[PDB]
RNA sequence: CGCGCGCUACACUGACAGAGCCAGCGAGUACUCCCUUGGCCGAGAGGCCCGGGUAAACUCUGUCGUGCUGAGGAAUCCCUAG
């Protein structure tokens, strides 16, 4: 060792996020959303010093766990606080792996694919939705569901983020972001 | 007549020196070891050059880091920049030149902010 | 009156006027320090009446 | 009660008279 | 230092005090006191938040706060008004004693005279007058008389240069009313 | 009285308690928040002594568990990388 703990030396081989979960066997389930949801470059914790607002379509190259963090610092998490958001991502992924025994990052990526809407309503006209907007609206409805259901209850944003991300990965009729996808698509069907 | 390399690292205001000499594997940051600095949730970002480059590249050197200024985050980026530049610089001057270029390739294929710090100016749009 | 707090060029001074009404009556006045140092009454400080 | 508001409007009005006379 | 004058002055103080029962005081007004050195004893005579030094802090552990961690609790003026009521007594070692009044010197070392006692009270205030707390109010005049005797002898040993005629006055004191003679 | 603007107050992102760990501008023999019940030394004027009124944050670890202990209508306004 140079100086490294037993957990890190224990998993020193590939790249693991939160030193537990590799990227090397996770898969998109939308060829539309594949080139934007980033599993290509490997990153260890979501905290990184990347400028993904220099010009458009950089945030289709930043990693999506950093996008779930960055969306988790909104007004319900008091915008300056970053390490609060990667801590909620940590406890949420642990609650996913203990509730699920599946790879929690695959739970999150299939959650995002299963949550972003494909048709919306131009405010009436009904248009197809961009895939970058599909990723953005996906992540925003996920964290919005996490806060709006973890608002007054004892259940923390860790637990509720993990429940919306698991049920979002299932595509169930329980999850807030699934319900908003079906409501927006329902309005686009009714209007056209 | 020793094998000594001085190296800096930067962020917003955190500046860090690191001296890398012929040693036996230790990295000590302000006296305390590297696995003890920078409160727990960012030590993966401390370790990122180590488990890119492999500890076998580090089992012959000693890295001594002093960090001043900035907040916690900027001290972390200053440390990891000083680690990466320290080993690239030691392998520049003492072991062969091929291994430098291989280490620069590994660090640059990961993230160039481990070597070149790009401080932000502002954008007065036209 | 007596300098109460001393900043660089301003100074809160005291023990001279009794009320903010009196300050407002003299709120542009040429005040002077016996070092030969001129000055101007600017505005009534609120809580130390 | 609602006499302090009368004290503040009369006080600030008297300050307006004294400052206009002063300037 | 006659005990007839001590018990007579204590009985005249208890008779001067009339209508809880607050603590009596004792006063020593010395003369020719250029006390600019450390010639006065900055320590003791006769629920604790024990201030302390380095890792006999952690080897030690009322609340044994260290000489580093005291600066936050007293630098916070909201918390400097907290420890003055919750902790009953204070006691410091060498470096904590020599660095306490520059940190807690506003909310602690000014009014209540609740400063520490020495480890590994009497305070100078280097003009010629000094004072100290006497004791209880249900206490006896012989008890406070003997306490005033031993405290007068030890304090005169801290002001040894005459020890009998250095005091231009040496009197008892009522707490809040007009004080008394001796 | 009216229109605002700054500031305070209002909870899960709680409260309590420890442990740990970080800035940059800041140096004119200059700077004190009160006003006092008392007492000393005071012929007299004052100086004394004693009472009344180098960061926040952040990290980590432990105790309680939504408990008047509830974030602001219409509107109109601003804002695109440190």
């Amino acid at each position: 060792y140079d100086v490294l703990p037993k957990e890190v030396l224990a998993e020193v081989g590939s790249v693991k996020l939160f030193n537990r979960w590799s990227y090397d066997d996770i898969e998109i389930r939308d060829i539309s959303l594949t080139d934007y949801i980033q599993i290509r470059a490997p990153v260890y914790i979501p905290h990184s010093a990347g400028r993904y607002a220099v010009k458009r379509f950089r945030k289709a190259n930043c990693p999506i766990i950093e996008r779930l963090t960055n969306s988790l610092m909104m007004h319900g998490r008091n915008n300056g606080k970053k390490l609060m958001a990667v801590r909620i991502v940590a406890h949420a992924f642990e609650i996913i792996h203990l509730m699920t025994d599946q790879n929690p990052i695959q739970v999150a990526v299939d959650a995002i694919v299963n949550c972003g809407p494909r048709e919306d309503s131009t405010r009436r006209q009904a248009v197809d939705v961009s895939p970058l907007r599909r990723v953005n609206q996906a992540i925003a409805l996920l964290t919005t569901g996490a806060r709006e259901a973890a608002f007054r209850n004892v259940k923390t944003i860790a637990e509720c983020l993990a429940e919306e991300l698991i049920n979002a990965a299932k595509g169930s009729s329980n999850s807030y972001a699934i319900k908003k996808k079906d409501e927006l698509e329902r309005v686009a069907k009714s209007n056209r | 007549s020793v094998q000594a390399v001085q190296v800096f690292g930067k962020k917003k205001n955190a500046t860090a020196v690191a001296r890398c000499v012929q040693g036996k594997g230790l990295i000590k940051v302000n006296g305390k070891p590297l696995k003890l600095f920078a409160p727990e949730i960012l030590r993966a970002k401390l370790y990122e050059p180590i488990l890119i480059l492999g500890t076998d590249k580090f089992a012959d050197v000693d890295i001594r880091i002093r960090v001043a200024g900035g907040g916690h985050t900027s001290q972390v980026y200053a440390v990891r920049q000083a680690i990466a530049k320290s080993i690239v610089a030691y392998y520049a001057k003492y072991v062969d030149e091929h291994s430098k270029n291989l280490l620069k390739q590994e660090l640059i294929q990961f993230d160039r902010s481990l070597l070149v710090a790009d401080p932000r100016r502002c954008e007065p749009k036209k | 009156g007596t300098p109460w707090k001393i900043f660089k060029n301003t100074a809160f001074i005291k023990d001279m006027f009794n009320s903010s009404l009196e300050i407002a009556k003299f709120e542009g006045a040429a005040i002077r320090t016996v070092s030969g140092i001129r000055g101007q009454i600017k505005r009534a400080l609120s809580k130390p009446e | 009660a609602k006499l302090k508001a009368e004290h503040k409007r009369e006080r600030k009005g008297a300050l307006r008279e004294l400052r206009k006379d002063a300037q | 230092v006659d005990p007839d004058q001590t018990l007579k002055a204590c009985k005249a103080l208890l008779a001067h005090i009339k209508k809880a029962e607050t603590p009596i005081w004792l006063t020593l007004t010395t003369k020719k006191h250029i006390h600019d050195s450390h010639r006065l004893q900055p320590g003791k005579i006769i629920s604790v938040c024990l201030i302390t030094a380095d890792p006999q802090r952690f080897y030690k552990n009322g609340r044994v706060i260290d000489i580093s961690h005291l600066k936050a609790k007293f630098k916070a003026y909201e918390a400097q008004r907290k420890l003055f009521s919750e902790h009953d007594v204070f006691l410091a070692d060498t470096r904590i004693i020599n660095r306490l009044p520059k940190a807690l010197g506003k909310t602690f070392y000014k009014t209540t005279t609740k400063r520490p006692i020495p480890v590994v009270l009497v305070h100078l205030s280097p003009s010629t007058n000094t004072a100290i707390k006497v004791g209880y109010a249900n206490w006896e005049p012989e008890k406070l008389a003997a306490n005033i005797e031993t405290v007068i002898r030890e304090l005169v040993e801290r002001f040894v240069p005459q020890k009998w005629q250095n005091v231009r006055n040496f009197y008892v004191k009522g707490p809040e009313t007009a004080a008394l003679p001796i």
